[PDB]
């Protein structure tokens, strides 16, 4: 009789109403639409890009809004169903912000050097009975040598869904929910952290009220 | 509602024209020794040396004027397939306010 | 893969899939065709595709 | 729809850079200009990286210098000491 | 068990397939959410390749009539001492004042661009 | 661990037996009392002091086993878990935060 | 439990060392599958053959694939694939044909569950490229439902055993397209000279249709 508290969000479209959390104005003033130059482009971000202004690229904020709606909906559904989300970035500028966002919510952050076999040789590295994260969110998909991330590839290896902020010089190929937007500016990164933290929290208390109602009936 | 193209044309960064020799105001947000990390808007921050004249009114949150030589600072080299990005713009600090 | 653009033209069922069996009165068939011009495209495709079938039957 | 960008040739296109003699007529008798593009000490014709000329103009400077030196208008092994006074245009630095 | 072949399909295809085959007994936590709200593109591996011949990017360059007349403005009257702000919305610069007043002379209706420039320049002086 | 608990109980009963054994039925038998007692009762004579007899509490005898880092839901306790160096990286983050807010304020 | 493991190659592989010299390292390739579609191959390398076998089979069950089957007895179509320097031509075959395939392909398709196809390999018969090209083709099969969804039309079967009765196999799950398929007269398809040779009967061989054992 618990499959109702585990199936009603799955039929209610936009169950957490996360659409009221962001607008194209909010992304525009957070400078999400800005990107790299035309020489720093990827063939697989050629679909998601509006155009080029003076050899400076601009990402389509409507596609950003739709992909962000889908990504936030997936993130909230996973936090409702009590998964584990690993927030990964290799910024060294926003490492404090990512980790403090996880600790303001209850969730986990890997902003340090990803040692080889963290997600793949996980049973030997940690212990025989460790639950790997059920969702991995990259706020910066590139490492510090501007290469796609080993944990992107390893989440694809161990069948963990991946929500990732992809910039013009990024590879959205093996990311389940790419959000084409700027991740190089403090306003954009702060807005991403704020939206994801708000989604994780609102999902968790929406869960909490649901089984509170379930136990009172 | 207004469209993303409406936001683009009625955005000042598109009203700029070319990035070169445009005076901009900006905030200091990070300081190490004498390397002042200034934002000017746009995607990245510039880093400037501390001007030795009037050298103590360059603090966290101070408004400064920049010549803004470049917006992105990338280039391609001999064997590379993409550009080598500095993740940093180029600007010349003029002073205060 | 067999060489040529359309390898079906040399498969012995296309040749014995053409339909024209000439009467015993005719002896010479002459096909004057034009390599260029949009109007002679039917003649070009007839030379390309149907002359082997006609000659085989 | 009134606000989508439209196709045109690049505005703010700076006009293409022009070489120093670009549009000027070089002669084998113009041994003041050819002396400008010849080295003061050794008589060597300077390269493109020193002169800063376009390909056509550098070719004509080379041909005019060789012509003038063989016809008897220019010394081969040195620059004219009467012409070690004219405006220097070559990006070379000998002294220190 | 699980399937660590990332280049054959996606995690959704692999997981749906393995639970159809009967080698993954319990469906993962993300599967029904993926089935309810799939993204706009299934994450299959694609090898990046270099465009070689007469292949160009589909990207256009953002340009405007306002950019053309901004170009001629910056050509004749340089970037003034009034610095640009970039941190507040609705920032109206001097070149911006120029472009809207050029446009109001257009919508009032005149013909020759030099005459339009002279009229807007004396209006700027006013 | 239950191993540690019963070892601690065994050490308590053993040191009680040891004090009663030598001369010291009063409850206070210190560690150096224990060491001189076992030294007399078993003449060590091995050049390695760790190869000599030792009678300590199981905290000093047995090494520090780290506690379980996740409960019976998965969900590991410390938020910097998947780094694998959780205490060290928490210490980095904390010292970095004190440096940050100190700059904001200002063997 | 339901997974069966079959070795496909064992090689004694040597490397040179500063102190020892020739150092023997057994490299093995195995395939693991249950007869319901899920199968996968892997390489195990060790100093002991038992260790190599164990590593190979555990790595394969971590690296499984899947193979779609027509009626759980044959593949969907004819697959031509050149993997590196190994050419594989496979044909869907009707029920009761048996497994007239290269012996590695016989073992792998017994692990998968496929019973009726024809397979001819050419170029270099390397086991480790053969198996990977086999898995690439069988995993990049197109099914009739996906075909019908792509084209927008009905998929029908015409058997010579039943007669002119049309047997619909796959219908589109969305709308039905209403313009008919373009009847491209004399189509542009690349045929195979061995197929044309067999069809016309100048394929004279004393080895092709030999009476062999079961499967
Ligand atoms: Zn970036
Ligand atoms: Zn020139």
């Amino acid at each position: 009789f618990n499959d109702k508290i585990l199936n009603e969000p799955l039929k209610h479209s936009d169950f957490f109403n996360v659409k009221e959390l962001f607008s194209v104005r909010s992304l525009f003033d957070a400078r999400v639409h800005l990107g790299h130059k035309a020489g720093c482009r990827h063939r697989f971000m050629e679909p998601y890009i509006f155009g080029s202004r003076l050899d400076h690229d601009i990402i389509d904020l409507e596609q950003t809004a739709t992909h962000l709606q889908l990504a936030l909906n997936f993130t909230a559904h996973m936090a409702y169903r009590k998964g584990i989300i690993l927030f990964i970035s290799r910024n060294r500028q926003f490492s404090y912000l990512i980790e403090n966002m996880a600790r303001d919510c209850g969730e986990y952050a890997h902003t340090r050097y990803f040692r080889g076999g963290m997600l793949t040789n996980a049973r030997l590295l940690f212990g025989p009975t460790v639950r790997l994260p059920d969702l991995i969110i990259f706020l910066h998909t590139l490492n510090n040598i501007f290469e796609p991330h080993v944990a992107v590839r390893d989440a694809a290896k161990m069948n963990i869904p991946t929500v990732g902020i992809v910039d013009t010089n990024c590879n959205p190929c093996l990311i389940t929910y790419p959000v084409p937007g700027n991740d190089d500016s403090p306003l954009a990164v702060h807005l991403y952290c704020r939206l994801f933290q708000t989604a994780i929290t609102r999902a968790k208390e929406k869960r909490q009220q649901v089984e509170a109602l379930y136990r009172l009936q | 509602v207004e469209s993303f193209a409406s936001m683009l044309r009625h955005s000042p960064l598109t009203q700029m024209g070319p990035a070169k020799d445009k005076l901009v105001i900006g905030r200091i947000f990070h300081i190490v020794e004498n390397d002042l990390y200034i934002d000017f808007g746009g995607k990245f921050h510039c880093v400037c040396r501390r001007p030795e004249v009037d050298g103590e009114k360059y603090q966290k949150g101070t408004r400064v004027r920049l010549r803004l030589l470049d917006l992105e600072l990338t280039s391609r080299f001999l064997g590379a397939t993409t550009d080598t990005t500095v993740l940093e713009a180029n600007a010349v600090l003029l002073g205060i306010q | 893969p067999m060489k040529g653009r359309f390898p079906i033209r040399r498969t012995l069922q296309y040749l014995s899939q053409g339909n024209v069996v000439f009467k015993d009165s005719v002896k010479v068939m002459t096909v004057n065709y034009n390599t260029h011009g949009e109007l002679g495209e039917g003649a070009r495709k007839f030379v390309f595709f149907n002359i082997p079938q006609i000659q085989y039957k | 729809n009134e606000d989508l960008p439209i196709s045109m040739e690049n505005p703010y296109k700076e006009p293409l850079k022009k070489c120093i003699l670009c549009g000027k007529h070089v002669d084998y008798k113009n041994v003041q200009l050819l002396s400008q593009f010849v080295s003061p000490f050794t008589g060597c014709i300077y390269g493109r990286h020193i002169t800063g000329l376009c390909g056509k103009k550098q070719k004509e400077i080379t041909k005019a210098i060789k012509r003038a030196q063989i016809m008897g208008f220019m010394p081969v092994t040195y620059k004219d000491p009467a012409y070690l006074k004219d405006p220097k245009v070559c990006n070379i630095r000998y002294r220190e | 068990a699980g399937s660590r072949l990332e280049t054959v399909g996606s995690i959704f295809s692999r997981t749906r397939d393995l639970v159809r085959a009967g080698v993954l007994k319990e469906k993962p936590l993300w599967f029904d959410v993926y089935d309810a709200f799939p993204p706009l593109r299934e994450p299959v591996f694609q090898r990046p390749r270099v465009r070689y011949g007469k292949a160009k990017a589909p990207i256009q360059d953002i340009w405007y009539h306002e950019d053309r007349i901004r170009a001629k403005f910056y050509s004749v009257y340089g970037s003034g001492q009034r610095a640009f702000d970039l941190f507040n919305p609705n920032f109206k610069s001097t070149c911006q004042r120029f472009v809207e007043k050029y446009t109001e002379l257009q919508k009032l209706g005149e013909t020759d661009e030099e005459k339009l420039f002279v009229e807007t320049g004396k209006a700027l002086l006013a | 661990e239950d191993f540690i608990k019963k070892q601690i109980e065994e050490f308590n009963i053993g040191k009680r037996h040891l004090a009663n054994m030598m001369g010291e039925d009063p409850e206070t038998f210190t560690q150096e009392d224990i060491d001189r007692a076992i030294a007399y009762l078993f003449p060590s004579g091995l050049f390695e002091k760790r190869a000599r007899p030792v009678m300590k509490h199981p905290e000093q005898i047995f090494p520090r086993q780290r506690a379980i880092q996740w409960g019976e839901d998965g969900r590991p306790f410390h938020y910097l878990f998947y780094t694998g160096k959780q205490s060290y990286y928490s210490l980095m983050h904390d010292v970095y935060g004190m440096l940050l807010n100190l700059e904001k304020h200002q063997r | 439990e339901d997974f069966d493991t079959r070795i496909l190659e064992v090689r004694n592989v040597f490397t040179m060392t500063a102190k020892e010299g020739r150092k023997k390292s057994i490299r093995v390739l195995v395939a693991v599958g249950n007869g319901k579609g899920a199968a996968g191959f892997s390489i195990g390398k060790a100093t002991d053959r038992m260790d190599a076998f164990r590593k190979a089979k555990n790595r394969a069950v971590h690296h499984l694939h899947y193979i779609e089957r027509y009626e759980d007895h044959t593949i969907f179509h004819d697959i031509s694939l050149r993997f590196k320097r190994t050419h594989i031509k496979m044909k869907k075959q009707p029920k009761g044909y048996g497994l007239r395939c290269h012996r590695a392909i016989i073992t792998i398709c017994r692990l998968i569950g496929i019973k009726d196809m024809y397979a001819k390999v050419s170029g270099s018969i390397n086991m480790l490229s053969l198996t990977q090209g086999l898995f690439r083709g069988l995993s990049r099969q197109e099914t009739h439902q996906q075909l019908a969804d792509k084209k927008g039309l009905h998929v029908v079967e015409i058997r010579e055993e039943c007669g002119p009765l049309p047997i619909v196999v796959a219908s589109p799950r969305g709308p039905l397209r209403k313009d008919p398929e373009p009847e491209d007269e004399v189509p542009d398809v690349k045929l195979d000279w061995e197929d044309v040779k067999t069809a016309q009967g100048m394929k004279r061989s004393v080895w092709s249709n030999l009476k062999r054992a079961a499967t």
